[PDB]
């Protein structure tokens, strides 16, 4: 019953807890992707000048 | 307690010969790459031998090959340069200076405390004129090398180091690679320049730094030091 | 060797070094046979571990005819099985112990066991790896059959409660939940505490899964 | 191994 | 009598030993060099890949004089190359066939050695050991056999044996002798070796796998029966006619004994040819390898 | 049972409050944007020095060193852009399931079925690497375990429990009580203030490390996770199960975002990671090959087909510029 309790009362302590928009949190998550874009080296791949692996 | 201690000091008439010995301890010593570097009386540093880790390697300096020879007796730690036919250009103080080669790694890191000899009666040069400039204590002086060659390989990593030579003590290795500032030194020290023109940098500088600075190359091999610009 | 800094030559310098103690430390690694230990028998295992004279997995490096063993008892390793047991997917030998004499000790002891031999007998991961089959704890269980019968266990079994039949069926409904009849041997063996008959067992049934993975090697097989 |  | 069919014979086995060799080989090369890792057995099937495939490779060269007659069109430094890169790899390719049998009769024979000592060291350590064998028979390839020309007027490949030309009595004499000295080198150390230790190393598997009952399946001595018998009927009609005319030899230099020469040729051309299919037999005849080559 | 009927009800009060806010699927509204993850990625060097299958490896923090582990008893720390091996370190306990190198370069550390995370000194004056630490505290194999600073680690052990450690005194800290089954993976949001762990009970969670809770629960895989790892925000993650199907949750929303599967793959999912923008996503099959998901539009944008055997570890460098995975076949690639 201890465990069940237990159990129980971490549901209630992490329900409580603010939600936020799906749509809006897709929106964050493209705008992301969108902004650091240029900097990622295998997104776009980089010439062969500054690519340490050749 | 990294000591080397060098043994095989004393008089030695020319035209005879000498076994050197460092015995080291308190480090893997198998896995370094263990240097001699010598130092006339009153003179700058010169680069005598290196022996890699593995034994593999094996370099001198131009004014000793065939005459010096460079060994290490892994098993029992103890680093043998053999000397014959010692000229009376050989009369030096010999280091001890280990060196492990890896990326990021600290070469000529420690310096042995040196046995004394005496014997009776396309090279990089690297200048480092202003042998001596006088020294306040709380001030800040920064030192000047000068290397005939780029110093700056395609790998990006200019192979400048710093020694200080202590008064009467062996040498502590500074600044590596040119801007490093090695482990077990003080922060206010600090190396900057590019290839060709080189400058320590010292801030709130004190006692306990005066001394004589030496520079070396490390692209090739022999390594060449400075003439060593000295404080007071 | 051009275009190779002086530093950036002795550090690869010290990667063949490094390379070198790496293939000696290989080789000085395979050459330790590696038997898995595993059976639901923990007094049984404990035992057997007892005759191979020598906190997670233990191993328990032992030499027998110059092979160099290397068993390892996992059976402290409270976990689930499916997560950890492809690490030992080239084990030469799979060790099992089951006591004979649990046959009738809770569902009975000889039931679970068998469970974990098909289980263990038929991953993914052992479809090649003999599996050789202690059935310790043999000299009691002459004893308890002699008292009980066996059908307390296997009430489809129809025979005589003398030692023989009872033993030779135990060994039956083991070795017959090899799936795999064609690739993987079962060797069989039923030991208590006598003589080093047991290592000899054990050093028999791994001389011939060598000479299968040489015949496999070598594409002759 | 190869005659002539 | 109808002797150009079997020149035509001897054509077509050397042209498809060139192809198929240089295809097999290249690809067994490519697979056990890279593909894979190195393991005792693919850095000793590596090395009769290697072995064949510098050989068939060089075919060509031979199939240009059967062509043109007894004649050389190419260069001194083209006589010396081809006859020392064949006789080098024709030679240290029986001595890796032999050698990749005695380490399956190891294998299956001595389990516990074999766990204990038979590592990728050891491997490194004795695979010199063909090659420089091979290097050392046949040093007299890379001394004497400069080009020579013919009295018709052509120019050849031959063993010189004699860059001293004193008399053609005493050319024969010196030549007879070193080549029966050539001829019992070859027969013995290239036969009855390799056919001694293929032979005996694999009785003795078979023998083990019968006797102890190991092996449900009877692949093994199928697969085994194959890889020996193969290269008893290729290597074997020539090396009985090499010795036949190593006895006859002074004959046949003197202009009779005739069409052992064309004996030699045809049987030599099934002799090259199982250097083609060395590879089928050892590399893809294993289900890993095969698998390896579908993959890439 | 009248607390199993409460915990239904908070059950039901959590799935109602999920429902609340799914409006609409991240894939709608992607759907405006330009597909462009059709890429070939080469693979431009190849580590070769590990004798057995390698179960793990980490990057350094200049994308220029990483650590492996494997069955073969070693842990080496190699040089990317040389193909040099920096150090080879030899363990007491082969069965190795982890590594981890720290972000200071200082020390790496090493797990696996013996329930010790040992931690591993490497700048030391001697010029050995030696075990400076041994963390035992867990009863279970470890299976993740990741560096916080040079001073705490966080493991994920085979006995359910994460516990952050402090390596000097030996003990932990705090230990994460939470899960059910095994728990198999582990990341670390960029703030390092909290982490996720996938556990083999189908699930994953949102710890925090200085606290000790469980924030956050997220159950949308059908099998055990093999491997996680967070969007470059700390904001989203994506865990790799074992029913082929990688799958992108986010911190907030407390929901799944989307599935990335196909009906072709159907081997599980060994390794995920992102890249540097967090628009392209990696993952590692047991099918011997990665994949290249767009994560933003779940599209097989591209293959990174290979590796002759399971991919068990991928790791993206700190920078971007370069992709590593390790496989079973005991090779490490990089693909630039």
């Amino acid at each position: 019953i201890a465990q069940a309790r237990k159990l129980v009362e971490q549901l209630k302590m992490e329900a409580n807890i603010d939600r936020i928009k799906v749509s809006k949190a897709a929106a964050d998550l493209m705008a992301y992707c969108e902004a650091h874009a240029k900097e990622d080296p295998l997104l776009t791949p980089v010439p062969a000048s500054e690519n340490p692996f050749r | 307690d990294v000591q080397l201690v060098e043994s095989g000091g004393g008089l030695v008439q020319p035209g005879g010969s000498r076994k050197l010995s460092c015995s080291a301890s308190g480090f893997a010593f198998s896995s370094f790459g263990m240097h001699w570097v010598r130092q006339a009386p009153e003179k700058g540093l010169e680069w005598v031998a290196y022996i890699s880790s593995g034994s593999g390697t094996i370099y001198y300096a131009d004014t000793v090959k065939g005459r010096f020879t460079i060994s290490r007796d892994d098993p029992k730690n103890t680093l043998f340069l053999q000397m014959t036919s010692l000229r009376s250009e050989d009369t030096a103080m010999y280091y001890c200076v280990r060196s492990i080669y890896y990326y990021g790694s600290s070469p000529f890191d420690f310096w042995g405390q040196g046995t004394t000899l005496t014997v009776s009666s396309s090279d990089i040069v690297m200048t480092q004129a202003t042998s001596s400039v006088p020294v306040t204590p709380g001030e800040s002086v920064s030192i000047s090398c000068r290397s005939s060659k780029s110093l700056l390989h395609s790998n990006g990593n200019t192979y400048l180091y710093w020694f200080l030579q202590r008064p009467g003590q062996s040498p502590q290795l500074l600044i590596y690679r040119m801007s490093n500032l090695a482990s077990g030194v003080p922060d206010r020290f600090s190396g900057s320049g590019s290839g060709t023109a080189f400058t320590l940098t010292i801030s709130r500088l004190e006692a306990e730094d005066v001394g004589v600075y030496y520079c070396m190359q490390h692209l090739e091999y022999p390594l060449t030091f400075g003439a060593g610009t000295k404080l007071e | 060797g051009c275009t190779l800094s002086a530093e950036d030559k002795a550090a690869v310098e010290r990667s063949k070094m490094i390379d070198r103690n790496l293939r000696e430390d290989g080789e000085k690694a395979a050459r330790e046979v590696k038997l898995l230990l595993l059976g639901a028998g923990e007094s049984g295992k404990c035992t057997i571990v007892k005759q191979m004279k020598i906190t997670g997995i233990v191993e328990t490096h032992f030499t027998f005819k110059d092979l160099h063993f290397k068993m390892f008892d996992v059976t402290a390793q409270r976990s689930e099985r499916k997560k950890w047991i492809h690490c030992f997917e080239g084990v030469t030998a799979i060790i099992f112990c089951v006591a004979l004499s649990d046959y009738d000790l809770v569902m009975n002891r000889m039931h679970e066991s068998m469970k974990l031999f098909d289980s263990i007998c038929n991953n993914k991961w052992f479809t090649d790896t003999s599996i050789i089959l202690f059935l310790n704890k043999k000299d009691l269980f002459e004893e308890k059959i002699k008292k009980s019968p066996l059908t307390i266990c296997y009430p489809e079994y129809a025979g005589s409660n003398t030692y023989e039949e009872a033993a030779a069926y135990i060994q039956c409904q083991f070795e017959d939940l090899n799936k795999r009849k064609d690739t993987k041997e079962i060797y069989t063996h039923f030991t208590c505490s006598t003589d080093t008959k047991n290592v000899q067992f054990v050093f028999d049934a791994v001389t011939d899964v060598i000479i299968k993975n040489n015949l496999k090697d070598c594409g002759l097989f | 191994m190869l005659f002539c | 009598a109808g002797y150009l069919f079997l020149d035509i014979i001897t054509y077509l086995v050397f042209a498809v030993t060139f192809v198929l060799g240089v295809l097999g080989n290249g690809l067994v090369i490519w697979v056990a060099g890279f593909r894979m890792t190195h393991t005792v057995t693919t850095i000793s099937y590596l090395n009769l890949a290697v072995a064949d495939f510098c050989f068939t490779s060089t075919l060509p060269f031979f199939m240009v004089r059967k062509a043109m007659g007894g004649h050389w069109p190419f260069g001194w430094f083209l006589c010396k190359f081809v006859f020392t890169i064949v006789d080098i790899n024709l030679f240290g390719s029986v001595f890796l066939i032999a050698l990749i049998a005695l380490d399956r009769c190891v294998c299956v024979l001595h389990p516990v050695w074999t766990q204990n000592h038979r590592t990728v060291s050891l491997a490194k350590k004795v695979i010199i050991g063909p090659w420089v064998m091979a290097l050392l028979l046949t040093l007299p390839v890379i001394i004497r056999v400069t080009t020579v020309p013919g009295k018709t007027g052509t120019v050849a490949c031959t063993f010189n044996f004699s860059p001293w030309t004193n008399d053609p009595k005493e050319r024969i004499n010196v030549a007879v002798a070193m080549l029966t000295v050539r001829g019992i080198i070859r027969f013995i150390i290239g036969f009855s070796a390799p056919m001694s230790i293929v032979a005996v190393s694999y009785g003795l598997i078979a023998t083990k796998i019968h006797k102890q009952g190991l092996i449900k399946s009877s692949r093994p001595l199928r697969v085994l029966s194959f890889v020996a018998a193969a290269f008893f009927l290729c290597w074997s009609p020539y090396q009985v006619v090499a010795l036949i005319a190593t006895v006859r030899i002074r004959e046949l230099l003197q202009g009779m004994y005739k069409e052992i020469g064309i004996a030699v040729d045809v049987t030599s051309a099934l002799a090259f040819f199982n250097s083609c299919l060395n590879p089928m037999l050892y590399v893809f005849m294993g289900q890993d390898f095969r698998e390896r080559l579908i993959h890439a | 049972d009248q607390l199993r009927q409460e915990a239904e009800q908070l059950k039901n009060q959590i799935r109602d409050a999920r429902k609340a806010c799914a409006d609409a699927t991240l894939s709608q509204i992607t759907n405006n944007i330009d597909p462009v993850g059709r890429i070939q990625m080469r693979t431009r060097r190849t580590l070769r020095g590990h004798l057995a299958k390698i179960y793990a490896m980490h990057w350094g923090t200049d994308s220029r060193l990483l650590v492996s582990a494997s069955q073969d008893g070693k842990l080496i720390i190699w040089d990317s852009y040389t193909t040099n091996k920096v150090h080879a370190i030899p363990l007491r306990s082969s069965w190795v399931m982890t590594c981890a190198y720290a972000p200071s370069g200082n020390y790496v550390a090493c797990g696996g079925l013996d329930n010790i995370c040992s931690i591993y000194n490497l700048k030391t004056r001697e010029g050995n690497v030696r075990v400076s630490r041994e963390l035992a505290g867990h009863t279970g194999y470890l299976s993740c375990c990741r560096f916080l600073d040079d001073n705490q680690i966080v493991t994920s052990s085979g006995d359910t429990t994460c516990a952050l450690w402090d390596i000097q005194t030996g003990q932990q800290t705090t230990t994460f009580t939470g899960h059910t089954g095994d728990v198999m993976s582990l990341s670390l949001a960029p703030d390092t203030r909290l982490f996720v762990s996938g556990a083999c009970d189908a699930s994953a969670k949102l710890w925090d490390v200085r606290e000790g809770m469980c924030r956050q629960t997220f159950t949308g895989h059908e099998s055990d996770i093999n491997a996680i790892c967070f969007f470059p925000n700390g904001n989203a993650f994506a865990t790799g199960s074992d029913d082929a199907t990688c799958r992108l949750f986010d911190l907030r929303a407390d929901q799944e975002l989307m599935t990335y599967s196909h009906d072709n793959i159907i081997c599980g999912i060994t390794s995920v990671s992102f890249s540097k923008s967090g628009r392209l996503l990696l993952a590692g099959y047991d099918d011997f090959n990665c994949n290249v998901w767009d994560a933003l539009k779940a599209d097989r944008a591209g293959v990174l087909a290979g590796h002759d055997n399971r991919v068990s570890c991928l790791g993206v460098t700190d920078d971007g510029m370069a992709v590593a995975t390790g496989s079973w076949d005991s090779f490490l690639k990089i693909w630039n």
